[PDB]
């Protein structure tokens, strides 16, 4: 879940894709910006399935 | 993780919270490990080489002691008889003293109070907790029996307050599994700093954490019949334990 999206795309509480946030903040990085602050969720195998 | 002093025995009396002990053999190796409660005596200091099969601490279960660090003199502060406090004697015993009552128990004019007890000396001036500034008081809790009247003189180790206090199996992990918030969880400590409370005001109490050098403001609400393990003058730890579950 993004805290401050920074420069990136990503909305204030929009929840995401951890590989994704990670991709994108590599990116920014070789642009010379700022990334996007986000944290870790749990979710239970029924709901990170679905 | 320990934070202890010693006693006029000479044993050591632990006033941390996270105390843990272990067994090193002569290789290096951990053998045994154990947890230790807040106010444990221990029978041998750190590194002292022991035997098989002898106790190494004892402590009461069924009542937290209150321990004061410093010696000396104890003065009543915001002691007010029949609105902070109720004077019981006992029938049989013949050796009883003041018991602090609660706000669930006392009136509205207690409300505004915090009876607490001061340590001071000799001379009547507040004896400074060595290493810090400010001065040495508690605050004392509801449902404490106090035992020391005032004068009567304390050393370190004497119990200046007593607080009287899963499923296993397949469903257990498939509830780890899937992540369930458990009935009564334990609640922790959200961020560092030093503690203090509010206003308990209808059926629920206020935590307030302030680190000593962040950003000041942290509060909490709990619901009041919870027991607490923590006190108002110590400052804690990111993630530790302020309810037990």
């Amino acid at each position: 879940t993004i805290v401050n999206a920074g420069s990136s795309d990503f909305l204030e509480g929009e929840q995401v894709e951890y590989s994704r946030v990670k991709i994108a903040n590599r990116e920014l990085e070789a642009n010379g910006k700022v990334g996007a602050t986000y944290s870790r969720d749990l979710l239970g195998i029924t709901k990170a399935s679905l | 993780n320990v934070k202890s002093v010693v006693n006029s025995s000479g044993k050591l009396v632990i006033t941390s919270r996270n105390t843990e002990l272990k067994l090193i053999d002569e290789f290096g190796r951990t053998k045994e490990s154990y947890k230790v409660p807040y106010g444990a005596v221990l029978a041998k200091g750190d590194g002292e080489q022991v035997a098989g099969g002898e106790t190494v601490a004892n402590w009461d279960p069924h009542t937290m002691p209150v321990i004061t660090e410093v010696s000396g003199f104890v003065r009543f502060t915001d002691m007010i008889d029949g609105q902070t406090i109720t004077r019981q004697t006992d029938e049989l015993t013949g050796l009883s003293s003041l018991v602090v009552l609660d706000s669930a128990e006392r009136t509205a004019g207690g409300k505004d109070l915090r009876p607490a007890l001061k340590i001071v000396d000799a001379q009547g001036n507040d004896v400074l907790i060595p290493g810090t500034d400010m001065p040495a008081q508690y605050f004392l809790p509801g449902k404490a029996i106090v035992q020391l009247e005032d004068g009567v003189q304390i050393s370190s180790g004497d119990t200046l307050a007593r607080i009287p206090q899963i499923t296993g199996g397949l469903p257990r992990v498939a509830d780890l599994f899937e992540a369930r918030r458990p009935k009564e969880p334990a609640i922790l400590a959200e961020i560092s700093g030093i503690v203090s409370f509010g206003k308990e005001t209808k059926g629920k109490r206020r935590l307030v954490i302030t680190p000593v050098d962040g950003s000041d403001p942290y509060e909490e609400m709990i619901p009041k019949w919870r027991q607490l393990n923590v006190f108002e003058g110590e400052r804690v730890e990111r993630g530790d334990v302020i309810s037990d579950g």
